[PDB]
């Protein structure tokens, strides 16, 4: 189980595999919040989370909270 | 806008995002100061970065104007502290709140965009030798960001 | 303050939240889950509240 | 966290219940009041939450 703070500031609870991939998580979030994974950006420790990677890769322990904001581009 | 801005401050007062803080400077509810702590395991670690935030009258239909007061070394942010980031102009959404804007900005610190740079001169360093770009970013943090 | 009815479970199956919006013209009634609203439409039933024809059923996400 | 969300006022103006439903395809986001949501449509802005084009604003009741 992990927690996500949604764009509007609500907290949702997710059941996740330690080896789960960010791309999947976004998919889960799409099921709950109805947001396209292409419009999601997950932030942890102030750093973004790359789709290809996995919760394991990013060291996400149980109960750790992730922050959702909208996709963005620097320019 | 005030009712919206007040709500944003109240949630910031109580439960602020991991590293960020914001709130009005003095009297004017439409002028805020914010602080962003440099992300851990980045060249900005330990740096304390101050920003100014001016909410427009039609907020949040229009974006707040956000700029760095603290000097920072980064290809998408210039020496006026101007931030060229899409959610501050075209990609703005009225559902974004300062907390989330501030979080997006931290994530920009660790994931720049050298391909379409606000500061070309820093873009080349990021692209070519990254140990250098990181070296300078670290010096600027100690010089300017402490 | 009738906004609190959105806390109650679907008024029919009662196993799911009310995320089905039953749309008629430019208005809509959100008293049932998506699956129930979709099943009402499919059966040719009208809106259970206002008995207007059901033009569209959408899954609503609160935010 | 549904209790806090469904009963909170419009995220945009914070003055009115969220009865404007922003419709796109088979889904909608219920976030804003009807007035604030119409302004978005009228100015041809996309949905604040998912960024999808807004197909229409439905004034939504929950009895
Ligand atoms: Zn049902
Ligand atoms: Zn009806
Ligand atoms: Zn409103
Ligand atoms: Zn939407």
């Amino acid at each position: 189980q992990i927690f996500v703070k949604t764009l509007t500031g609500k907290t949702i609870t997710l059941e996740v595999e330690p080896s789960d991939t960010i791309e999947n998580v976004k998919a889960k979030i799409q099921d709950k919040e109805g947001i396209p994974p292409d419009q999601q950006r997950l932030i942890f420790a102030g750093k973004q989370l790359e789709d290809g990677r996995t919760l394991s890769d990013y060291n996400i322990q149980k109960e750790s909270t992730l922050h959702l904001v909208l996709r963005l581009r620097g320019g | 806008a005030l009712k919206r801005i007040h709500k944003e401050l109240n949630d910031l007062a109580r439960d602020p995002p991991a590293q960020c803080r914001a709130g009005p400077v003095g009297d004017d509810m439409f002028h805020w100061q914010a602080t962003i702590m440099g992300p851990n395991d980045s060249p900005y670690q330990g740096g304390v970065f101050f920003l100014t935030i001016h909410f427009p009258t039609d907020y949040p239909f229009k974006p707040p104007k956000v700029a760095f007061t603290t000097r920072i070394y980064h290809p998408n942010i210039n020496s006026n502290g101007s931030i060229k980031l899409d959610i501050l102009r075209s990609q703005w959404s009225p559902a974004l709140t300062i907390s989330k804007v501030l979080l997006s900005i931290c994530s920009l610190l660790c994931d720049p965009n050298p391909d379409d740079p606000l500061v070309p001169e820093i873009a080349r360093i990021y692209k070519t030798d990254r140990e250098k770009y990181n070296r300078i970013a670290r010096e600027w943090t100690q010089k300017y960001a402490m | 303050e009738d906004c609190q009815n959105l806390l109650k479970p679907c008024s029919l199956c009662e196993k799911r939240p009310r995320d089905g919006n039953i749309i008629h013209g430019r208005t809509g009634h959100l008293v049932t889950c998506f699956h129930c609203a979709r099943r009402l439409k499919k059966a040719g039933a009208s809106c259970p509240i206002c008995k207007k024809e059901i033009q569209l059923v959408i899954k609503v996400f609160i935010a | 966290s549904l209790p806090l969300n469904a009963i909170e006022p419009c995220v945009i103006c914070q003055g009115r219940p969220k009865n404007g439903c922003i419709v796109h395809g088979k889904t909608g986001h219920l976030m804003a009041c009807f007035t604030c949501a119409k302004k978005l449509k009228k100015r041809n802005k996309p949905c604040p939450v998912c960024r999808q084009p807004i197909q229409m604003i439905v004034l939504t009741y929950f009895p």
